[PDB]
């Protein structure tokens, strides 16, 4: 498995999911749309065999749908498999990839499918869909049925896995670790779990023991639990077994899982459907009855329905309300739906294929690999508030003018296109998300109204071989090349009217100069593909200030949520607080680890200290005195010096060829693997007690030992070839690759002796001694500095890291980690799939539509999604909340208040002003984190006759400064009430 | 009267409270049996998020409803 | 005497300093040593206000309750444009280790405060070369739990509304600083009273004591922080006497114990040190004029 | 006779004991009014930490002065 495109994808998923996908093959019917997206997916997946299929050729209809198609295609009037197949293949080198166009029909010979594994389907007629499941059902093993189709805005999806299915994970979260404290010797047992940390768990879980002092028989074993307390539960007998002495550990033991499906026939009759917003559970039942009745209306008129067409309306509710008695529940009829799903049956909307393109695909992963519950067992996704607020618009906005703009013109009309050409929206990052952006967005031709409509993006980052497995915007030619610039070159070629800035600046106060806030009032919507919150909070008040919408999504492996934030109607995004990671204290970091990811984290700190600090350290302090000599002479004259203990030290300690770096990597691990275990055990033998009586060394502690050295060790040799480079790239020492050959080092540290286990004058003989020896010259006052660097594979960073973070563990009796989930924690990888990227951005795409329409606050929604149960939910986001402090008054998050003063206008001024326009007295003023006035502090009282530019000291540019004020409270001894903010004018 | 609160990632929690009780209460009892501090948590009912200083009455939560516990992500 | 002691310094519990000047390009420019550099010039989002109004409210209460007495007493100087640059000096409390000792800290504020107990470190590491209480790193870490949290247990952890910055400052000057550190470490206190445990304690508090007889006066005065300048120079010159009179009650006691073989050895080296610190202490303390 | 002492939230009791008081009454009478373990008491005042056995007057010294407390330290 090549790591470099696929490192993300194996945290997501584990090697046998790889394993698995490898050497499969996959059947697609139809180059629609949904075809389309699902392939690319599938293909960013990297299935080794899929094969596509279609009859069908191009249309100037199809340039609204697919996006990459050409003009050149339409007129050649190619099959519309063959044309995109190079395309395709463009994706991956390692998978490949067949056309087909076999005619398919009642008669058409099914046999022949037996060589995939699973069936995907799209743009069929149901009754050959029916037989297809029952022959795919019936094969030993069954061959995986998957069926998706779009209808304007109405999806429809349905899996079938055959009677049995087996899932080897249902969630794919990692099991966590107890500590015992106390277990009886009864029928039942009972189990005292650690003081605090409740278990968190439910009854009838399996969980194996460990190292369990007295009942060594409960070592090994596995025992289905039953929850009692939160902090204890029951487990089987132990009164024949001994008492019980202290310790003991417990982990979760994961279960296999198996489902069922029906077939396609039985489930239409009563289907188990999933519900997705809480709010009208019983709308996925009619639409469902909808979707059949215009299934029925197509096959006996061979036509979809007419836009203005009030008979076919009233013949497909005649329809459903036939169908509605015939099911199983008989629900009731919802003839909103049934007229809403004839006015725009003909059209098609892009980011709701996309949304379901990226489940469909995640569902065919779920198929082949087993890796998660599968979805059980129908589905469906509409997007009906936006044409609701649309009031009754009339069926002529939806005509077609001949355009490629047809299908969206059919679908919401064309006056929602032209509002949509002229927006001025703003992009932030340009990850994984951006670039489907940038798809979406050409696929909706925005901005291409030549007077208004524009879109800005800006990054700094580069193009890296990792990007590409997420980004299908870049090549493999695009390496080391600006994000933004490359993006824009792909996406101008699907459509030549697409206004695009490219940039590459990284937003941040510094840079706010070009961003000016005339520039964001020019902006309309403003767009986030950050990763970091810090950024996102500084974006946020910056959209604050301008009162400017704004969309933000994120997303970490198979969870992602989406929020919506509209002036003067919701909450910000700083409204709610994010949980950090949490804080480890050196009691356990330093001193008493307890897991895998404490040493990895001491690993990493002492390589940062080492390689980073200490050489900026020692470099600075010799940049700060010239001489040498003239150090001495400071010292020798009692003259204090900072950090000259450790930098005379590290002089006196300096090596001077290949030889003295082994010998001083030696004896650094010597020191760090041997000595350390010495010293603590010294200082508490194992048998310390505490007042109790019990051992100092129980849980959650882990004595250490000291180990002995072993060359022939592979872990010693990488780690001690990992440290000698490390120390000859550091000191500028250059060095020959046959020297890291075992044969040399071992001829190197055949002399070699170790020191056993058991000051300024000193400091001053060694700096006299290298003095002496012409060793302060300035050459010897330098060496590199490093930098981390997970990225690079010769390095040797991971290698060092993931040596020190095993030994680590192995003299504290701890299991090691492999190279790949130590880069993984070092560097906090963040795992990711495209299909949940692509879902989101589907999502956001579709509720920019709904933020242009300047709809009602109710016709927003936030939705955050796991896909490994799988589950989706949809809910209103919080309104706006109202703030009052004294006499009536009330503000909210948008309100600000606006003074205009003079040259001479002063702090008595002010608080004049406000107290006359609003009625309260500011108590205190602060510009930012510099205060202005605060009477607390003594001197800040003769601030009060002072002119108020003075005061600020600004800058010419703004011609107006925000500060912070607050209010007495009416009760002394409380806190302050806090003010809106004021802008403040210097002049009108 | 008996709750349940089911968070992503499918875990359940049982909990027991009585109308009349305060959201920020309903909220702390979570912290007992998940240590997720108050001010942390955002927690969903009927499509509508439950807002503090309200009771259960107001929204109308009735025995054996499902509430569930929502958090936002960071990458991207 | 006493009296006069807290009389004279009850002025200068609080005050204000000046230690970073900006520039015209914003950059900030530190005018002594502060171990927040990076912290504080990267961290430039004014995005908090809170903290704000959080900590106007606790200069109210930080500018009278401040403990000031011959045992110990509290100084606090801060910067005069800035607010999460703090710089703090504690006089040691009598009879103990530390007895009539000053020692430094530097403490910065969170943006997320007081949603986040802030940072502090130690100053007066002799260059990380000692370290000084089991609870204070050499290297010039602090860890207090009502400064840190973790699942633990709840009421002592860092609470944003209760938790206050003189809760700290009352922790820190008291438990910090005890009579017997040495069985402040867990699991030492078992042997409270053994003979073995009481030796070892021994030979820890003349290690103490000796390395602050060297660092927190004689290094103190001779190259002397800016800020807390003349707050030292008039604290260390009342104290004078009684300096010298625990000295020698020091020196006399040391010597008791070299007659051991145990730790025979070690505790004349700790009396020589003693002697050799207390020999250029004597001559600073009588050229030090009358502020 | 009454009595001050001072806490973490500062609560400065004030409750009728006895003039010989021991340090383990004092442990009995403190689990009495809050149920709190007496590991955690370590009481400390005038320089001393209290141990248990001898009486109030034992230590010469009488009431209302303000009293506090160290826990079991725990480590970093
Ligand atoms: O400077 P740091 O990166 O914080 O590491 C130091 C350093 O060890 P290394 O030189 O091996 O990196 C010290 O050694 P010196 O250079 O100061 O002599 C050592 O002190 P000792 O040699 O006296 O053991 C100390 O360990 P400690 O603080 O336990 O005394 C240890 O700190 P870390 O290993 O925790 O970084
Ligand atoms: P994901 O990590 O896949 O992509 C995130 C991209 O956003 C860029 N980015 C991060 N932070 C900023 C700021 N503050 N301004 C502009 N761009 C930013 C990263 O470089 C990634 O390209």
């Amino acid at each position: 498995i090549d790591d470099a495109l696929y490192s993300r994808q194996r945290y997501v998923l584990g090697d046998t999911a790889m394993q698995k996908m490898a050497k499969s093959h996959v059947f697609l019917s139809g180059m629609g749309g949904l075809g389309l997206e699902i392939a690319k997916n599938l293909v960013l997946a990297g299935i080794k065999a899929v094969t596509i299929h279609d009859t069908e050729k191009c249309q100037a209809w199809d340039l609204g749908t697919n996006f990459f198609l050409s003009e050149d295609d339409v007129v050649n009037k190619r099959n519309r498999a063959e044309a995109v197949l190079k395309h395709i293949a463009e994706l991956n080198p390692y998978v490949h990839v067949t056309s087909s166009s076999v005619p398919f029909n009642e008669t058409t010979d099914l046999s022949f499918l037996d060589k995939y594994q699973c069936v995907v389907l799209t743009e069929m007629k149901l009754p050959l869909q029916k037989k297809i499941n029952d022959f795919c059902r019936s094969q030993c093993p069954p061959i995986k049925f998957i069926s998706a189709d779009v209808h304007g805005i109405w999806s429809r999806l349905f899996c079938d896995f055959g009677d049995e299915f087996e899932v080897l994970d249902t969630t794919g979260e990692e099991p966590k670790e107890i500590f015992i404290s106390n277990i009886t010797q009864a029928n039942p047992g009972i189990v005292t779990c650690l003081e605090n940390h409740p278990h968190k768990l439910e009854t009838g879980q399996f969980l194996t023991f460990r190292e369990i002092n007295g009942m060594t028989g409960l070592n090994g074993s596995i025992q289905q639990i039953t929850v009692i307390s939160p902090f204890s539960f029951s487990i089987g007998d132990t009164t024949e077994l001994e008492p019980y002495l202290h310790g003991g550990i417990a982990v979760q033991v994961k279960t296999p899982k198996t489902v069922f499906f029906e077939s396609l026939e039985r489930q239409l009759k009563h289907p188990k459907c999933l519900i997705v917003d809480f709010s009208n559970p019983e709308a996925p039942l009619e639409i469902h009855t909808a979707m059949l009745a215009l299934d029925q209306f197509q096959e006996k008129y061979s036509r979809k329905p007419n836009v203005g067409c009030q008979q076919d309306s009233e013949e497909l509710l005649k329809l459903a309300t036939s169908i509605s008695e015939t099911l199983e529940e008989k629900p009731d009829v919802n003839a909103d739906i049934v007229h809403w799903l004839s006015w725009t049956a003909q059209g098609f909307l892009s980011p709701l294929a996309a949304a379901v393109g990226g489940v469909a695909s995640q569902e065919v992963l779920k198929a082949v690999t087993g890796k998660f519950s599968p979805l059980c067992q129908w589905l469906y996704l509409e997007a009906a508030d936006i044409v609701e607020s649309l009031g009754k618009p009339e069926c002529e906005e939806f005509l077609p003018r001949g355009d490629r703009y047809d299908a969206l013109r059919a679908c919401i009309g064309d006056t929602l296109c032209q509002k949509l050409q002229n927006l001025n929206i703003f992009l932030v990052g340009c990850g994984a998300i951006g670039c489907e952006m940038l798809k979406n967005f050409a696929l909706l031709g925005v901005g291409t109204s030549k007077e208004k409509g524009m879109i800005t993006v800006t990054d700094p980052d580069l193009i890296e071989k990792s990007n590409l497995n997420r980004q299908f915007l870049f090549r493999p030619h695009h390496i080391q090349k600006p994000k933004s610039y490359t993006a824009a070159d792909a996406t101008l070629k699907i459509n030549s009217q697409i206004k695009i800035d490219a940039h590459l600046n990284k937003v941040c106060p510094t840079t706010e100069t070009i961003y000016n806030d005339e520039f964001y009032t020019k902006q309309d919507v403003i767009i986030t593909a950050l990763d970091n919150v810090e950024a996102r909070r500084y974006v946020d008040s910056r959209c604050l200030a301008n009162l400017r919408p704004l969309l933000d999504s994120g997303t970490m492996g198979t969870k992602g949520h989406t929020e919506v934030i509209v002036p003067h109607l919701t909450e910000s995004y700083n409204s709610h607080r994010d949980p950090p990671e949490e804080e480890i204290p050196f009691s356990t970091l330093k001193s008493f680890p307890a897991a895998i990811e404490h040493t990895i984290q001491w690993a990493r700190d002492k390589f940062e200290s080492s390689f980073s600090h200490k050489p900026s350290l020692f470099n600075k302090f010799w940049q700060t005195y010239s001489s040498a000599e003239e150090v001495l002479q400071k010292i020798q004259s009692g003259h204090s010096l900072e950090g000259c203990f450790q930098v005379i030290k590290l002089l006196s300690r300096r090596p001077r060829n290949w030889s003295q770096c082994v010998e001083l990597a030696r004896l650094k691990f010597e020191k760090y693997f041997n000595h350390k275990a010495l010293q603590l055990l010294h200082c508490f033998p194992l048998d310390i007690r505490l007042k109790d009586g019990s051992l100092f060394w129980q849980s959650p502690k882990r004595p250490p030992s000291p180990i002995k050295f072993d060359l022939n060790e592979p872990l010693h040799l990488s780690f001690l070839q990992n440290a000698a480079k490390l120390y000859a790239t550091v000191y500028c020492i250059p060095f020959a690759e046959e020297d890291l050959s075992a044969d040399a080092l071992l001829n190197i540290l055949s002399e070699v002796k170790i020191q056993e286990f058991k000051d300024e004058r000193n400091a001053i003989f060694q700096l006299e001694k290298a003095i002496l020896s012409n060793e302060a010259t300035k050459s010897d006052l330098q060496m590199a500095v490093l930098s981390f660097e997970k990225d690079d594979d010769h390095n040797g960073h991971i290698d060092f890291i993931t040596a020190a973070s095993n030994l680590r563990a192995k003299m504290y009796s701890i299991e090691p980690a492999d190279r790949f989930k130590t880069k993984r924690i070092a560097g906090k990888i963040i795992p990711a799939i495209a299909t949940t990227t692509a879902t989101v951005s589907g999502l956001v795409a579709l509720e920019m539509i709904k933020v242009t329409g300047g709809y009602p606050f109710e016709a927003y929604k936030n939705c955050f999604l796991n896909l490994a149960i799988p589950i989706v939910v949809f809910t209103e986001t919080t309104e706006v909340r109202k703030t009052k402090i004294r006499n009536g008054i009330s503000f909210t998050i948008w309100d600000r208040w606006t003074v205009h003063g003079k040259e001479d206008f002063t702090l008595l001024d002010f608080i004049n002003a406000v107290k006359e326009k609003y009625g309260i007295e500011p108590t205190m003023v602060v510009q930012g984190v510099k205060m202005l006035y605060v009477p607390v502090m003594p001197g800040h009282a003769k601030r009060l006759k002072l002119t108020m530019h003075k005061l600020v000291k600004p800058t010419t540019e703004k011609k107006y400064v925000d500060l912070t004020v607050s209010f007495a409270p009416d009760i002394d001894g409380d806190e302050d009430l806090p003010g809106p903010p004021v802008r403040y004018y210097f002049s009108h | 009267m008996q709750i349940f609160v089911k968070t992503l990632t499918g875990k359940t929690i049982t909990l027991e409270v009585e109308p009349s009780d305060t959201i920020e209460n309903v909220k702390a009892k979570i912290q007992d049996k998940e240590g997720i501090p108050p001010d942390q948590q955002r927690l969903i009912f009927a499509g509508k998020q439950l807002e503090d200083g309200r009771t259960l009455s107001d929204y109308n939560i009735q025995k054996e409803s499902t509430l569930h516990l929502v958090l936002r992500l960071r990458g991207a | 005497l006493e009296e006069k002691y807290v009389a004279v310094m009850k002025k200068l519990q609080f005050d204000t300093f000046e230690m970073v000047s900006e520039d015209e390009d914003g950059k900030l420019g530190f005018k002594v040593n502060y171990h927040y550099m990076s912290q504080v010039k990267n961290a430039n989002d004014a995005n908090s206000a809170a903290r704000a109004r959080r900590l106007a409210q606790e200069a109210v209460t930080l500018s009278t309750s401040l403990p000031l007495s011959s045992s110990s007493s509290v100084f606090v100087r801060c910067d005069e444009e800035r607010l999460d640059i703090m710089k703090v000096l504690i006089t040691g409390p009598a009879d103990t280790p530390y007895a009539n000792g000053c020692f430094e800290f530097d403490v910065y504020f969170p943006q997320d405060y007081p949603s986040s107990p802030p940072l502090v470190n130690l100053e007066t590491t002799g260059g990380h070369s000692v370290r000084f209480n089991p609870n204070l790193y050499n290297d010039g870490k602090v860890c207090l739990s009502i400064l840190n949290t973790w699942h633990g247990r709840p009421e002592e952890k860092w609470n944003p509304q209760t938790s206050s910055f003189l809760q700290v400052l009352v922790s820190v000057q008291s438990l910090i600083l005890v009579a017997e550190p040495y069985f402040n470490e867990p699991g030492y206190e078992r042997s409270r009273g053994t003979p073995s445990g009481t030796q070892s304690s021994r030979e820890y508090d003349g290690n103490i004591r000796q390395a602050t007889v060297k660092w927190a006066m004689l290094e103190q005065i001779r190259n002397p922080s800016p800020c807390f300048k003349e707050v030292i120079h008039k604290h260390f010159y009342l104290k004078r006497v009684e300096i010298m009179a625990q000295c020698e009650e020091w020196i006399a006691d040391i010597q008791q114990y070299s007659s051991d073989k145990r730790v025979g050895r070690t505790m004349s080296h700790h009396a020589a040190a003693l002697k050799r610190h207390t020999a250029q202490l004597r001559e600073e303390l009588l050229k030090l004029p009358c502020p």
